[PDB]
């Protein structure tokens, strides 16, 4: 079934989402028992953006075991060009609802921060 | 053995540069492992253009500066370990500072960069690239996705 490739890579960059949050409130925990600085404030907010980068990085890389098992249905014949193509457009679509995911813990994290 | 780091990092640098039309001027490596990261790299920065942006657009750059900003990004990138998406992730970071630089009239900077990505790359990241297959495992990985294109 051509669709559980893109369901695993679903889950997967869900739950990476999720770490996130999870890294993002660590380090807002860390910033509250600490009374900030603008300095301060902006290392963190560029701490954020990185985490969000690696974020990014981990299931860019989900997508390109989703796309190498994908080659290897279309070689199995369990797979066809077409479908792989309509793969290739859900994981993209995915990265970016992924990454606006992202965007709004990061927003979050700074009114947080500041406010 | 593999791959040498330096010519990895200034290839990537000058094609990032050269097709922002600036010209850049500061064991031996395949042109297939260039041509996948370039590949891999535009790929990356097309999915996470918005996140660079807002990243880019934030970004107080100064000669003395440059250094402690990378360094929090790229130590953040990898707290927790290597993977080959962060790798991706931190040469288009690398070429980000790279561009801005030419574009806030501070070019000397993009030498310092790739210094930096070159010397995080020998000391840090080489021996999980040597562990896990060197470059030609990365090549081998994305080749399927080059296969759509």
């Amino acid at each position: 079934d051509p669709k559980k490739v893109l369901d695993k890579a679903k889950d997967e960059a869900e739950n990476r989402v999720r770490e996130l949050k999870q890294r993002l409130e660590e380090l807002y925990k860390e910033a509250r028992k600490l009374d900030l600085t603008q300095e301060m404030r902006q290392e963190l907010v560029d701490k954020a953006r990185a985490a969000s980068l690696q974020a990014n990085g981990d299931i860019f890389y989900a997508i390109l075991r989703a796309l190498a098992e994908a080659e290897k249905l279309k070689k199995a014949g369990l797979v066809n060009s077409q479908q792989l193509d309509e793969l290739k457009r859900r994981l993209e679509e995915l990265a970016e609802e992924a990454r606006r995911k992202a965007e709004k813990l990061r927003d979050e994290f700074r009114l947080k921060l500041e406010y | 053995t593999g791959y040498d780091n330096r010519e990895i990092v200034m290839k990537y640098i000058h094609y990032k540069l050269s097709q922002r039309g600036y010209e850049w001027d500061a064991s031996p490596v395949p042109p297939v492992v260039h041509l996948t990261l370039r590949q891999a790299g535009d790929d990356f920065s097309r999915r996470y253009r918005r996140d660079f942006a807002e990243m880019s657009s934030q970004l107080h750059l100064t000669p003395f500066t440059a250094r402690g900003r990378f360094a929090t990004v790229v130590e953040e990138l990898f707290r927790d370990g290597v993977n080959w998406g962060r790798i991706v992730a931190f040469f288009e970071f690398g070429g980000v500072m790279c561009v801005e630089s030419v574009n806030r009239e501070m070019s000397p900077l993009v030498d310092n960069i790739a210094l930096w990505m070159t010397e995080y790359l020998n000391r840090h990241l080489h021996t999980w690239i040597q562990d896990n297959g060197g470059w030609d495992a990365f090549v081998e990985l994305y080749g399927p996705s080059m296969r759509l294109e």
